[PDB]
């Protein structure tokens, strides 16, 4: 068994938590109670990865429920499946301010967790890492998400860390101070993960929107998309197939250099296998409001869900990565990797989920950044975060840091093999 | 003749011993620094985080000496 | 006597271990709990076959073997599959955290937690030997645990067992069914540290395999159970003169003699016929002359490359089943007139050739037709050097940008290793190129 535990902090974070649980927990099939009721056994095989295995047959998700709020733990164990979590894994306080978050409420708090953290780590056989969900755009998950990445780090150094991240859009959320948070958590991000999926809202609404013509969608309607996403990225964790993924294989693999780790989910349909191929390259798919044509790809990991000729597959990705060859970088060799597994997520029966580490990310930062500069050069809301003990220049500093990210994102985008 | 033969046995002894001598050298040294050049990079790793510690109680301080 | 140790090391180098017992199995009548009935030396015996298995005192046959892992996904299945009884439990070794891919894991990090276990195991295999030759060492050049432990282990080897022989099955990675974009970092630094421990090395590439399953067995994607079976009979070929008697069977170690002129220029080209269907061997007997040609058509090679294009320094021809010397030379006699075989002008032209009696065998639901007669070209050939030459470049497009060195150093090593092991391998591809020029 290697372990992933799983932790959700903050508004956004405990919401796609626990879809994420929900949609893997019916393609494992478990129900609420943490009972089995599966027809194939490749549920069972690789289940230790997210389950722990309980007396009577039971399946407890390995997964820690944290908010400086305690509304929405109580949505949580009213919804779905809310009876299959642990009980003793919610920890709750009692504002949208990032330094609340990481450095004055959120470290009244975090202490606590670390200590629910341990006691899942410690009856682990071998411990690959964790990941977190969490918005980068309000106060609990940003702020003291990103401080339990620091202390979990200090004390498993040794171990992944790999986070969904959800962006904020002004398409989604009008609170004005999310530039502000979503920059200082990237200046986090950057130093403290292995790998980071850039959930980004703008995309989801604009895939809502256009795609799927709503005319107003709900976070339920972004949050349909992501938990889709979610199910493909970690195919190749859960289940049996050619290729024994975990957390350090995905970083290996996909990681050029240790700061350029933040990753462009793809999905389609939003079929034939071409096209399938065809539309999980389109931008209109990407879950990261960036076009790839507007860069070039590091290295690409592509995941197949369904049943089909993997001889298909075999050669339209050979096609798309021939007719695209510019937009993928010449110094990485057979840097897109595919995998096919025969279990569709629900309601498909064919999907495709991309995993990009696109140079066309910067895209998504350069967005943020203008927010962030819209406010800083006026000194706007300061007194917010000053308030709190924070000085000018850690805003400069988490600005100068994702200024570096893109520069360095645009270095390679520019590199040349001759 | 036979002083000639037995040099060329000692010979093959001393090199073959020569060559495992060599290979038992190289990876205890190969070993040694791989060990030292890693924890020095796990030290770093955690003597930054500590100074994100130092870095949060300063925070904490100036709020409350704005009170 | 004269025992022969296998070591399979990581995923490709397990399950390839997994086929090869098999076939041995299969080819001298042992079941899979390890019972031989035609065996009558029971307990012991010199046999031929006594040189891969050795015997219990209740009747079992078990390999002279050791399965090593830094993970246990892979072994786990040998514990629990058809052929679980054949090994006992601490021939099949497993850690807990495998190498993710990363050569330094499995050479240092994962791998030295382990390797002392691993030499208890191998030392108390080599005690139970009169007369051990040497070692079989098979795994990929991609993996983390292939090439880094691998190299360790070698290491460890030849201070542990002098120069006592040393030969390897190496799997060089091939896009197509590869699992790590660091493959080539893997394989450069596993082949540079590797290369003075190791007298013998057949590479198999997994494209050239892959080519062969789907040109000549019409298998549209093979998987890793198609190229092993595959894989296996090129194995069993050449191991068939150590495990069985023949008064025309010629040892392994004698043609090594000529495959290796200087100790780096141990790679020998591996190139195996018929390789073909039930559907198309029906009424289509392969004769001697044919099975020959074939080993001459760059398409039936385990490494692709074009010999064609380069020149020869040794030419081995081991047959196996119904074929007989006349035979033989006069499918040679043909194929010098009509074919380029080009060999240096300081090793001498002539083909050995040996001849074991016992015709192959294939895995029940397996896709390769049972035959009457097979042959294994062993070729020392400069055009070998392409396959570094292709891996080399790949490994200079990343390198030039350190991509990905950050998980290696991270892991304790140095860029100088990286290097280092870069120089060896363009003196080897120098190498390569100096024993093909002409004399003075
Ligand atoms: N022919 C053949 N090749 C294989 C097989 N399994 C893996 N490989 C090759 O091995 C390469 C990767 O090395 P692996 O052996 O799978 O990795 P490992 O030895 O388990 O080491 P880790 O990375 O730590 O897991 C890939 O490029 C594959 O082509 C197999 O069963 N048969
Ligand atoms: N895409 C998406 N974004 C969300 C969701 N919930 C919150 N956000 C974003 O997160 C930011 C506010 O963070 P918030 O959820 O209030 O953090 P918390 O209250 O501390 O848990 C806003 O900019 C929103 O755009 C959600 O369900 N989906
Ligand atoms: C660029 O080359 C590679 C990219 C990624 C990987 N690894 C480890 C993967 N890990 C997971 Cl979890 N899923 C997938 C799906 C397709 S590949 C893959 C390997 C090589
Ligand atoms: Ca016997
Ligand atoms: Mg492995």
């Amino acid at each position: 068994m290697r372990e992933i535990v799983h932790i959700q902090a903050g508004q956004c974070g405990n919401q796609i938590g626990a879809k994420f649980w929900e949609v893997i927990s019916d393609e494992h099939g478990i129900d609420p109670t943490g009972s089995y009721h599966g027809d194939s056994d490749l549920q069972l095989e690789r289940i230790n990865v997210y389950y722990n295995e309980a007396t009577g047959n039971k399946y407890v998700p390995r997964a820690i429920l944290v908010d400086l709020e305690p509304g929405t733990m109580d949505s949580v164990r009213s919804g779905p499946f809310g009876q299959i979590f642990r009980p003793d894994n919610f920890v709750f306080g009692q504002g949208n301010n990032w330094a609340k978050g990481h450095y004055t409420e959120g470290a009244e708090l975090v202490d606590s967790v670390l200590d629910v953290v341990r006691k899942e780590s410690e009856s682990c056989d071998c411990l690959q890492g964790f990941q977190l969900t969490h918005s980068l755009g309000g106060g609990t998950g940003s702020g003291m998400g990103t401080l339990l990445i620091s202390k979990i780090r200090e004390e498993y150094p040794d171990r992944i860390m790999n986070t969904f991240s959800v962006m904020p859009s002004p398409k989604v959320s009008d609170t004005v101070v999310e530039p502000y948070n979503a920059t200082l958590s990237v200046h986090q991000l950057v130093e403290n993960t292995d790998e980071t999926y850039c959930i980004d809202n703008e995309a989801l609404y604009d895939i809502c929107f256009r795609t799927l013509k709503l005319t107003t969608p709900t976070y339920g309607d972004l949050n349909h998309l992501v938990s889709a996403t979610m199910s493909g990225v970690t195919t190749c964790l859960r289940f049996p197939g050619q290729l024994n993924a975990d957390l350090r294989k995905l970083a290996v693999n996909m990681v050029p250099f240790p700061r350029l780790h933040f990753f462009m989910p793809g999905f389609a349909p939003l079929l034939t296998v071409p096209e399938l191929t065809q539309q999980m390259f389109d931008s209109k798919n990407m879950m990261a409001a960036c076009d790839p044509r507007h860069g070039r790809y590091l290295t690409v990991a592509a995941i197949f869900r369904g049943r089909m000729s993997m001889k298909e597959v075999d050669e339209q990705m050979l096609n798309v990565q021939n007719k695209n060859s510019s937009y993928f970088v010449e110094w990485i060799p057979n840097n897109v990797k595919t995998a096919v597994c025969d279990i569709p997520p629900r309601g498909l029966k064919m999907s495709a989920t991309f995993i990009g580490n696109s140079t066309a990310i910067q895209e998504l930062f350069k967005r943020i950044s203008e927010q962030f500069t819209a406010m800083f050069r006026r000194k706007a809301f300061l007194h917010w975060y000053t308030g709190e003990g924070m000085d000018e220049m850690e805003f400069t500093e988490a600005e100068s840091n994702m200024n570096d990210l893109v520069s360095e994102y645009q270095q390679y985008q520019d590199a040349t093999a001759d | 003749k036979r002083e000639h033969e037995r040099e060329v046995i000692q010979k093959a002894i001393e090199e073959n011993n020569n060559f495992i001598k060599m290979a038992k050298e190289k990876l205890a040294q190969k070993m040694e620094s791989n060990k030292e050049n890693r924890e020095a990079h796990l030290a770093a790793m955690l003597e930054r985080l500590q100074e994100k510690d130092k870095h949060a109680e300063e925070v904490r301080k100036n709020k409350e000496l704005k009170e | 006597m004269r025992e022969c140790i296998s070591i399979h090391v990581g995923q490709a180098g397990v399950q390839i271990g997994n086929a090869c017992w098999e076939l041995y199995c299969l080819e001298h009548g042992i079941q899979p709990d390890g019972q031989m009935p035609s065996d009558k030396t029971i307990g012991g015996g010199d046999d031929s076959f006594n040189t891969f298995f050795s015997e219990t005192g209740a009747g079992k046959h078990v390999p002279r073997a050791v399965f090593v892992d830094l993970e246990p996904t892979v072994i786990d299945e040998v514990r629990t599959g058809t052929y679980r009884q054949l090994f006992h439990p601490e021939q099949l070794i497993t850690g807990k955290e495998d190498a993710a891919n990363n050569y330094a894991r499995g050479h240092y990090t994962i791998g030295k937690e382990i390797i002392d276990l691993v030499l208890d195991r191998i030392r108390k295999l080599a005690d139970q030997c009169t007369g051990l030759q040497g070692f079989l060492v098979f795994h990929s050049f991609g993996g983390g645990t292939g090439s880094g432990f691998t190299s360790l282990l070698m290491e460890r080897l030849s201070v542990d067992y002098g120069k006592k022989s040393k030969l390897e099955f190496s799997i060089y990675p091939a896009p197509q069914v590869s699992t790590a974009v660091v493959e080539p970092y893997n394989s450069i630094l596993t082949t540079h540290t590797t290369l003075e421990h190791s007298d013998c090395a057949f590479m198999v590439d997994n494209e050239a395999i892959y080519d062969i399953c789907r040109r000549n067995l019409d298998i549209e994607r093979p998987t890793y159970t198609n190229l092993n079976r595959l894989i296996s009979q090129i194995v069993s070929s050449i191991t068939a003169s150590l495990r069985f008697d023949g008064a025309l069977n010629v040892d392994l170690t004698e043609f090594q003699t000529n495959l290796v002129p200087y100790p780096r220029i141990h790679f020998p080209l591996a190139t195996y016929a018929p390789v073909i269907s039930a559907e198309k061997a029906y009424h289509e007997q392969l004769s001697v002359a044919e099975i020959t040609n074939a080993c001459f058509e760059p398409a039936n090679q385990m490494v692709k490359c074009d010999p064609r294009h380069g020149k020869y320094m040794a030419c081995c021809l081991l047959y196996r089943g119904d074929v007989v010397p006349k035979d033989v030379n006069a499918a040679i006699a043909t194929i010098k007139t009509k074919r380029s075989i080009q060999f240096v002008d300081w090793c001498p032209t002539g083909f050995k050739v040996g001849i074991n009696y016992q015709p192959p065998t294939v895995v029940p639901g397996g896709d390769l037709a049972k035959v009457q007669r097979a042959v294994c070209m062993l070729s020392n050939t400069t055009a070998i050097a392409e396959a570094w030459a292709r891996l080399d470049h790949k490994f200079d497009l990343m390198y030039a940008k350190r991509a990905f060195v950050h998980w290696y150093v991270g892991e304790g090593m140095e860029e100088g290793e990286f290097s280092e092991a870069r120089e060896d391998m363009a003196a080897l591809e120098k190498d390569y190129e100096e024993v093909g020029v002409d004399s003075v």
